[PDB]
């Protein structure tokens, strides 16, 4: 049923056009990266505190020592990507900061689509594409997409408006 | 003045019989007897100044020729339309299921 | 000597039309009292040219070289027809079917696309008359018919089309639709283009024939949207000739 | 354009050939610990 | 000091301010061609026949496209899988309308990020550092060998590889639902729960060690200047942590050891992107997601609809109009 | 293309006005050392 | 009846002025078309100053 | 809504004759069907022509008619064309054809009926649906 | 029946037809209402006095379907032409208006009557004037929506 | 024009990209 | 009144550049 909603979403209201979305997807996003390369980062700059080749044991809670290099750490991803972390208290805020600021921002999006106001069209495309029947960017051929969502859907699932739409009017491309 | 020549041809004996110039040949199915040979041959030798023309088609059966008496009441013609006509569209119009 | 389609394949090979050796120069003669078909006719085009618009009114401009940027699939070819002997000895090719359009576009100065629909179809080309022999100076000259680029059921990136498709600018509801009439309602062209075929080498002992072709022709209007170019086409041609 | 395919030819051989060499110039020596 | 060892003794060389390496080697040219070519190519391509049927698309900035619906678009159907470099072109003006700079870029960079990885692998053994930081990377390479080169290869054509783009990546997702029902495939399902768990994890962890950080600074100053670079002790106390994300849940649920920690915020993302990247993979073998549709049926025999069956709607107005000149027949099996 | 004139007012200050402000503050910040 | 200098065009001129006539779209400011400039077009002029 | 006998009794032959199908008779035919014919035949529409489909009222219109279970069991033996003027064992799966179709190899005579019986039932239970194509999927 | 009430009575008025970028006054969309055209009333060869299924707020666009007070479609634009039984063409479908500026006025040629069957989809059929603030014909919201969405 | 716009800030950020590695705050230790 | 568009722009920015150069110069100058 939420996977019905996506689809809902992107032909009624083009939600992926959004930019309030597209910037969710980033703090999300962003935040698997952060925890994949922060996780991966401490791993492999452990320092050696045991003997046995499971450096989990070699960990106390208790100490008062950093258990891996962050001087290592920012040299690798300096050489490797141009800079680094130097900072494990803006690190760790960064990791807050990252995805809890992309959800909140798609939805302020969704509010939006609340009252259907969408990011739906550009309107320079629009005006052009009418003009122009040579004129097609991936833009128009998203929203023809919608189109048949809208038409080849909506009978099942607003079945209280008793949408009738005969096959003659049903939006097809050739032979499918 | 700038006209849909497919929209005109709906509001003419197009939109409700067979058109003998012009239907594509998938429509010999509503109607038995006729497809699929007799809607080869009737396709093949168009197009047909009048519905009778059909019966002089050179081939036919006696068989044949009363089949296409039984239906020629649902068989009409109208001018050829190029873009009905063009593109083989009389054997695939892209219309499946 | 035939060659296989491993050996060609992937060469262009398969896009060029059979060569006749400059020894050709025979004559094959042409019994009234008997018919004659072609059994293969192949038609390689090798320059496109296009006519410019030149702003004023009595300069008329020229024709200007194009480039192709749609490879090598511009061939017609397997062509096949009646080839008649009239009553003045003129003899009358008269296309039946074979592969005889090939979609095309090159590209002007200026980086204009100009598609067009490359063509026979129709085609009816007749000699002089009182020919008797096909010879290195045996000449048709013939018009073929140019249908439109897209057929009815083609769908502009907007959805609209002719036999299928949106009747309006559904993105722009209430627009004035007058302005977008030209672009709204589609129409299906039908036009003529002008063909010569200059016989250049004949075997006699085989039927066939080679020369050279131009052709005369509308480019692609867009379903009436804008206006065509004139283009003309130029290439070599084979044919062979066989008793019906 | 043939003259292209040859510099690019040529240019990839280059940096290929760098690549391998480069590895078989005893790379395990060539760290902060153990080298041989 | 031979010339061949002071070269070999610059490549690897920790002290260049980036680190170069003999997987660095290769890297900078390949990017540095699919960078160049990308930047041009958005700015001013001409537009592309991505589907064979001489109806070209505009993807570029000069030829009326924004940031958001520009791309480089996909090279021809009919090219399919063929090799497409320049010099097999008659021109460049052929080249541009087939799409042979996205098969340019797509390889050049497929070849610099494969290298991207090696070289992660590289600097860790000059540094003395354990390897495995590659390995995490190699999830979003593996996403990009998916959609730019797998998916391809399995559907014939480089047509149907991700755009480049933000509208054509949209496109690429939505048809790829409609001809794979990838939401029904369990791969994508663990990788939005790869994806969705480590934005969680990402904010647990650094609202926790946030929470815990030991008082060094005053109201009047950022608390990060409580950390200096390369001091050694920990900046936050890790048992405050455990003892409040322990009796948030309860004391088992939570971690007190760090190393066990940080490895789960690196294991759990990496291998959700893993499947993920196995889902459009295997998917481009058209092993698709679950088809529950008309599996609930009554006593006489009429389908009873679940949600599944809505989603199938949805799909069909996806699949009868992607591509809406392109088919002739009537099923589109690839 | 027929995009809206305001658009680049829009753009531009949005650009400006708090890119400025970052660089008041950062270069006063580094005249204190 | 429209020239460059009727279009405000300030650089064109001055590459014109020593040599650089045609673009790498086929067109010339002495109205040739399909002439091959090679390099040493008003765009390969343009770029070799960016670089 | 269930199974009942009103459902499951077809036409016998052209005279109009009616034949009663037990429950296990449908399943059967649903069965069989899926085996020999759906591959191509999913849905009573014809993957591979689709301008022909296994609704009634086509079946009805097919010459000799195919709108009973007579006419559906002499076409799974010697199928023809929809006028009826040709043979067509060489290309449709039919026991004349088992040779080249092995699936039609081990289908006996009751078989043939529940699989005829199974295709003049089915549209009654679903409509439209069937034959109908993706449009009322 | 008041102008005031006929313009009430159309979807351009809707405060959930607009977006989040169609910027301005909603007269920049539709343009300037000048006039109630008249209420329209579409009627097949037959007399049967056909409907116009009205656009529901989810849908920038939407198919003109006409059905008849039982429900029953009667009428539409076909996408696909080479099967469409309930083509205007087809239905000898007209438009007759009362009230407003086409009072008394009956329009038969198909390519008119498809037309006012695109614009009664909106429900209520008005004269706009796009060209004074070159009006792009794109549906915007009002300031009731506006208001709710900074607030929410 | 809003090819201009988008092309600019495009090499605005590129521009940044450098100095934010060649010219950054040096990470120094204890 | 049918103006330049682009006297907006031209005029704001006259406005804001050599404006945002003196009050850079000046806080700086101030907090030193
Ligand atoms: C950043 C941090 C690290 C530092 C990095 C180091 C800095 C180095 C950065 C350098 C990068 C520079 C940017 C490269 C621009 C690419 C130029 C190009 O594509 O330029 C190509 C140009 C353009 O070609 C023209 O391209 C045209 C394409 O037009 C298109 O474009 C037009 C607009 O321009 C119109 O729109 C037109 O409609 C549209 O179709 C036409 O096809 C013309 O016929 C065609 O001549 O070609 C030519 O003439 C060029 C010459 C090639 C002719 C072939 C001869 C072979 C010579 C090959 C040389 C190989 C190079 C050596 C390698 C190394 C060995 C030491
Ligand atoms: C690369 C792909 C991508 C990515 C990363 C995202 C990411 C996102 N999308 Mg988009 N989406 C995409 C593609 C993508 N989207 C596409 C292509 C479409 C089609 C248009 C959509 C359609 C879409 C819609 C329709 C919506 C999103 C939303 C979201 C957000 C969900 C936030 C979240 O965690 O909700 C998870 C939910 C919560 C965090 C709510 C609270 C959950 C509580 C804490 C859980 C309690 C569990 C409890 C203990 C019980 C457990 C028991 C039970 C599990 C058994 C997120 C920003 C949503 C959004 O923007 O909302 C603002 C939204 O509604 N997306
Ligand atoms: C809430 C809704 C939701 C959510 C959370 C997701 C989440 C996801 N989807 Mg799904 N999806 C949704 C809805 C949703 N989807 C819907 C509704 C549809 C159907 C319309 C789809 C259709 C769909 C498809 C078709 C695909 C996904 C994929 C994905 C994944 C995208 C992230 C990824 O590939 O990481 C992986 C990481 C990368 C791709 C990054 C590669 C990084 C390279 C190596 C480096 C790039 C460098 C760059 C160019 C230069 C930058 C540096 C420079 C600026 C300095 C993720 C698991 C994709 C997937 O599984 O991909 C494998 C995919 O192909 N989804
Ligand atoms: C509660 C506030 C409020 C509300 C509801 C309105 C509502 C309205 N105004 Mg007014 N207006 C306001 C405040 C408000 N105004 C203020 C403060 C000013 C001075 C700036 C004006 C100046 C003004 C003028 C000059 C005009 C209007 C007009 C209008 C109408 C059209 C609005 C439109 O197209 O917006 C479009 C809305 C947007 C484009 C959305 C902008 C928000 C963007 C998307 C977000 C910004 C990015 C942000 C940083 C997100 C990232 C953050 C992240 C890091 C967390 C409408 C009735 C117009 C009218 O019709 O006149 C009669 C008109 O010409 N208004
Ligand atoms: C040529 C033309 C003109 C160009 C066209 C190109 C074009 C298409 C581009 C489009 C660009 C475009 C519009 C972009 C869209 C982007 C968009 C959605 C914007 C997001 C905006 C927004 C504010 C969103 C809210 C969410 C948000 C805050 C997300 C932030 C995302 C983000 C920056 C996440 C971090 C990702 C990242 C790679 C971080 C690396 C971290 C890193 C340095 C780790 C290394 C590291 C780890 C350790 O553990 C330790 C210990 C140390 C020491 C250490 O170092
Ligand atoms: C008619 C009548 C009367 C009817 C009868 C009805 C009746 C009366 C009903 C009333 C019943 C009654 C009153 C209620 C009591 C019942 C009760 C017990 C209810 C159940 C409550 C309930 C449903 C709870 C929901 C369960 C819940 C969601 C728990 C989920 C557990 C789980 C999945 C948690 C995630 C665990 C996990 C591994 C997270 C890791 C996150 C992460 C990596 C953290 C990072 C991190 C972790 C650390 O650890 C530390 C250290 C640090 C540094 C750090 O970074
Ligand atoms: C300090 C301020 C300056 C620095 C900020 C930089 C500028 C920021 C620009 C943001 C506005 C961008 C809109 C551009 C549109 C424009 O150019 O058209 C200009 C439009 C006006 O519309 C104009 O109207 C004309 C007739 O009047 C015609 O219609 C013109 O064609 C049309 O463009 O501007 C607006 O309408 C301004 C209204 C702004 C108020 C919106 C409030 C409601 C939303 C609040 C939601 C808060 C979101 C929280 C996010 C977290
Ligand atoms: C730094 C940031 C920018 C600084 C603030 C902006 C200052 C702009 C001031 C220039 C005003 C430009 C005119 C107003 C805008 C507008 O109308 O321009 C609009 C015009 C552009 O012209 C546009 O052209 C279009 C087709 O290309 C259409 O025809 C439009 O009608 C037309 O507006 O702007 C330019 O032409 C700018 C040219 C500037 C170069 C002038 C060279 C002469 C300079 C020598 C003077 C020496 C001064 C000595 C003083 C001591
Ligand atoms: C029909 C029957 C079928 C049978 C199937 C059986 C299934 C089990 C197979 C899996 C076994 C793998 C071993 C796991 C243990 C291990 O990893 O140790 C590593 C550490 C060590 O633990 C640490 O252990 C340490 C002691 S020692 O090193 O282990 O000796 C100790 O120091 C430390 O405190 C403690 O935390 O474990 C953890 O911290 C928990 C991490 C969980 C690892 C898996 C990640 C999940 C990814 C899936 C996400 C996809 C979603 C998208
Ligand atoms: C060989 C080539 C290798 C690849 C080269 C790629 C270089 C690209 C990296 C960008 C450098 C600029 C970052 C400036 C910012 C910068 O200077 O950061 C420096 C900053 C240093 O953090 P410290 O902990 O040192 O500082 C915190 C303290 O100063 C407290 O005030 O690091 C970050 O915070 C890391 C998070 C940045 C994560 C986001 C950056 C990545 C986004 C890149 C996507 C760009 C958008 C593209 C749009 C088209
Ligand atoms: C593809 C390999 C098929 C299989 C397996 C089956 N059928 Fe079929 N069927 C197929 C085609 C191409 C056609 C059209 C034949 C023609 O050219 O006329 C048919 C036709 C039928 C019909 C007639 C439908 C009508 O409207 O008259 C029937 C009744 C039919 N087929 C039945 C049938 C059965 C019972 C099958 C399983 C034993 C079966 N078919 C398999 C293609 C294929
Ligand atoms: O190309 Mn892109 O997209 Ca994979 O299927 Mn077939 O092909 Mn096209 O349709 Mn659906
Ligand atoms: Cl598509
Ligand atoms: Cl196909
Ligand atoms: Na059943």
């Amino acid at each position: 049923a939420i996977f019905r909603f996506l689809l809902f979403f992107q032909g009624f209201h083009n939600w992926t056009l959004n930019p309030f979305h597209m910037m969710g997807v980033a703090g999300v996003l962003g935040g698997a990266l952060l925890c994949a390369i922060h996780g991966a980062t401490v791993e492999n700059t452990l320092f050696q505190d045991g003997e046995g080749a499971s450096t989990f044991r070699a960990f106390n809670p208790t100490q008062a020592e950093e258990t891996y290099s962050m001087v290592t750490a920012n040299r690798f991803w300096s050489q490797i990507f141009g800079i680094a972390f130097s900072n494990k208290r803006w690190l760790h805020f960064f990791m807050l900061f990252v995805p809890v600021t992309g959800l909140w921002m798609s939805a302020i999006g969704v509010v939006g689509l609340a009252l259907n106001l969408r990011s739906y069209d550009f309107i320079s495309q629009e005006i052009r594409a009418a003009e122009d029947p040579e004129f097609e960017t991936f833009y128009t051929k998203n929203l023809l997409l919608n189109e048949g969502i809208r038409a080849w859907m909506a009978p099942q699932d607003q079945p209280h408006e008793n949408f009738v739409f005969p096959e003659e009017v049903l939006p097809r491309g050739n032979a499918l | 003045e700038l006209v849909n020549v497919v929209d005109e041809k709906l509001g003419t004996a197009y939109g409700e019989k067979i058109d003998l110039n012009n239907t594509n040949i998938a429509a010999f199915i509503q109607y038995r007897g006729l497809y699929p040979t007799l809607a080869k041959l009737i396709v093949k030798n168009a197009p047909y100044e009048s519905v009778e023309d059909v019966l002089n088609i050179p081939g036919l059966t006696e068989r044949q020729k009363q089949i296409l008496r039984e239906n020629l009441e649902h068989f009409t013609v109208t001018e050829v339309e190029t873009a009905l006509v063009e593109g083989g569209d009389r054997y695939n119009n892209g219309l499946y299921k | 000597q035939t060659l296989t389609y491993d050996d060609i394949v992937g060469t262009g090979l398969a896009n060029k039309c059979p060569t006749l050796d400059d020894t050709a120069r025979g004559a094959y003669p042409i019994d009234s009292s008997q018919t004659y078909r072609i059994a293969r006719l192949c038609l390689q085009p090798t320059t496109f040219l296009v006519k410019e618009e030149p702003k004023n009114k009595r300069q008329e401009a020229e024709f200007v070289p194009t480039k192709l940027v749609t490879r090598e699939t511009t061939s017609l070819d397997q062509i096949q027809g009646e080839l008649k002997v009239n009553s003045d000895g003129s003899l009358t090719f008269v296309e039946e079917d074979g592969i005889d359009f090939q979609p095309v576009t090159v590209q002007m100065a200026g980086g204009e696309r100009i598609p067009l629909l490359f063509t026979v179809k129709n085609l009816v080309a007749s000699t002089q008359p009182n020919v008797t022999s096909i010879t290195t100076s045996t000449d048709f000259k013939g018009e073929f018919n140019v249908p439109s680029y897209r057929t009815a059921n083609f769908l502009d990136p907007k959805g609209r089309g002719l036999a299928s498709g949106y009747d309006s600018a559904i993105a722009l509801p209430q627009a004035k639709e007058e302005e977008l009439a030209r672009a709204n309602v589609k129409r299906f062209s039908l036009t003529k283009g002008q063909i010569s075929l200059n016989v250049a080498k004949v075997d006699g002992r085989t039927g066939e024939i080679a020369g050279t072709f131009e052709s005369e022709q509308l480019s692609d209007d867009d379903m009436g949207a804008h206006e065509p170019h004139e283009v003309k086409i130029q290439g070599v041609f084979y044919a062979s000739i066989e008793p019906a | 354009m043939e003259t292209l395919k040859i510099t690019v030819y040529i240019v990839v051989t280059f940096f290929v050939l760098l690549f391998v060499f480069g590895f078989l110039s005893g790379d395990p020596a060539r760290n902060p610990k153990r080298k041989d | 000091a031979n010339l061949w060892e002071r070269f070999c003794n610059w490549v690897t060389s920790t002290d260049n301010r980036l680190y170069v390496g003999w997987f660095g080697v290769i890297m900078i040219p390949t990017l540095l061609a699919a960078t160049i070519c990308f930047v041009i190519a958005f700015i001013a391509a001409p537009p592309v026949d991505i589907d064979g049927i001489r109806e070209p698309v505009s993807g570029s900035l000069l030829y009326g496209n924004n940031i958001i619906t520009g791309a480089v678009v996909p090279s021809s159907n009919a090219i399919g899988l063929h090799f497409y470099p320049i010099w097999e072109a008659a021109s460049l003006d052929e080249w541009l309308y087939n799409g042979g700079p996205y098969q340019l870029i797509i390889f050049h960079f497929l070849l610099g990020a494969s290298c991207y990885m090696g070289r992660q692998w590289e600097l860790s053994y000059r540094l003395g550092m354990r390897p495995w930081i590659c390995v995490a990377y190699s999830a979003p390479l593996a996403s990009a060998f998916a959609v730019f080169l797998i998916y391809p290869i399995g559907q014939g054509s480089f047509s149907d590889g991700m755009p480049l783009g933000i509208s054509g990546t949209f496109n690429f997702m939505i048809v790829f639902q409609a001809e794979h029902n990838i939401l029904m495939h369990p791969f994508h399902q663990l990788g939005v729960a790869g994806v969705f768990g480590g934005a969680l994890f990402c904010a647990m962890h650094g609202s926790l060690v946030t929470s815990s950080l030991i008082r060094e600074t005053t109201e009047t100053e950022s608390a990060n200047y409580g950390y200096k670079f390369g001091q050694e002790e920990e900046t936050y106390n890790i048992v405050a942590a455990h003892g409040y994300f322990g009796r948030l849940i309860f004391q088992y649920a939570s971690f007190n050891n760090s190393r066990s920690l940080h490895f789960f915020l690196a294991a759990w993302p990496v291998v959700g992107v893993w499947f993920t990247a196995l889902g459009i993979s295997t998917m481009a073998f058209n092993l698709n997601g679950f088809n529950f549709n008309h599996s609930v049926i009554d006593a006489k025999g009429n389908v009873i609809n679940t949600w599944a069956d809505i989603i199938n709607r949805a799909n069909l107005g996806m699949e009868v109009m992607h591509e809406r000149n392109a088919h002739n027949f009537p099923l589109d099996l690839a | 293309m027929e995009v809206n004139q305001l658009g680049l007012i829009a753009t531009a200050l949005f650009v400006l006005v708090p890119s400025v402000f970052l660089i008041i503050l950062y270069v006063q910040t580094e005249s204190q050392q | 009846l429209n020239p460059m200098w009727r279009q405000g065009m300030f650089v064109l001129p001055f590459m014109a002025r020593l040599g650089v006539t045609g673009s790498w779209s086929g067109w010339s400011i002495t109205g040739e078309t399909g002439i091959d400039p090679g390099f040493w077009s008003f765009e390969g002029v343009a770029l070799a100053h960016i670089v | 809504a269930e199974l009942t006998p009103e459902v499951l009794t077809v036409p016998l032959n052209s005279e109009g004759k009616t034949i009663t199908l037990t429950e296990k008779q449908y399943l059967e035919g649903k069965r069989l069907f899926q085996y020999a014919c759906a591959s191509c035949h999913v849905g009573g529409i014809t993957k591979t022509n689709p301008s022909l489909d296994l609704r009634t009222e086509t079946l009805a219109l097919a010459t000799p008619p195919r709108d009973n279970i007579e006419g559906l069991v002499d076409y799974m033996k010697n199928p023809t064309t929809y006028d009826g003027e040709q043979e067509i064992a060489e290309v449709h799966p039919s026991l004349r054809s088992a040779d080249i179709f092995p699936k039609m190899r081990n289908l006996t005579e009751k078989d043939l009926v529940a699989i005829a019986g199974h295709i003049l039932v089915e549209p009654k239970i679903l409509g439209d649906k069937w034959g109908g194509g993706k449009v009322y999927y | 029946i008041p102008e005031k009430l006929a313009f009430y009575d159309y979807i351009g008025n809707n405060p959930a037809k607009g977006g989040l970028f169609r910027t301005g006054p909603m007269n920049k969309g539709d343009g300037i209402a000048q006039a109630w055209k008249g209420h329209a009333v579409f009627r097949n060869k037959e007399g049967e006095e056909l409907f116009v299924r009205r656009m529901p707020a989810f849908f920038e666009s939407f198919p003109v379907i006409l059905t008849d007070k039982n429900g029953v479609v009667k009428a539409d634009i076909p996408f696909r032409r080479a099967e469409s039984k309930y083509s205007f063409e087809q239905q000898g479908v007209t438009v007759s208006f009362y009230g407003g500026e086409l009072n008394g006025q009956t329009f038969t040629d198909p390519p008119t009557v498809k037309s006012y069957a695109r614009k009664a989809i909106f429900g209520e059929i008005f004269e706009f004037d796009t060209e004074t603030l070159n009006s792009d014909g794109i549906f915007r919201t009002s300031p009731r929506g506006w208001f709710t969405f900074a607030h929410a | 024009m809003e090819t201009i716009t988008y092309v600019f800030i495009f090499a605005c950020i590129i521009a940044l990209f450098f100095f934010a590695i060649f010219f950054r705050e040096p990470p120094r230790i204890t």
